[PDB]
């Protein structure tokens, strides 16, 4: 008496919308490098050289 | 709505030989008017969810 729908009843709005993505990205940090603060840095030779005397 | 139903006929022409006349008779008919209504209801939170898709 109430007629039959041609589509299955469902909630209209999918969850793929209604979502806010934060603009940033968090990056893994790992340990630190501190040899320069301990003993300094000095440029002596050049690339494609062999030895220092 | 109405109708007219005219009437009249010729008698052939001649001087001093009377003048025929015409007339009419009207009738009427009536009907009834039917009206229907339909509306809608929209909520503030419902409106925004639909705009996503």
């Amino acid at each position: 008496n109430f007629t039959a729908p041609v589509t299955t009843p469902s909630i209209p709005t999918p969850i793929q919308f209604l979502q806010t993505w934060l603009p940033g990205f968090v990056k893994v940090m790992t340990a630190a490098r501190k040899i320069d603060e301990i003993i300094g840095i000095d440029t002596v030779g050049s690339w494609e050289d062999q030895e220092i005397v | 709505q109405g109708i007219v139903e005219p009437a009249g006929t010729a008698v052939e022409y001649g001087d001093h030989t009377n003048i025929p006349l015409t007339s009419w008779n009207a009738n009427f008919e009536r009907r009834t008017i039917v009206r229907g209504e339909l509306g809608m209801m929209v909520g503030t939170l419902e409106e925004g969810r639909a705009s996503a898709i």
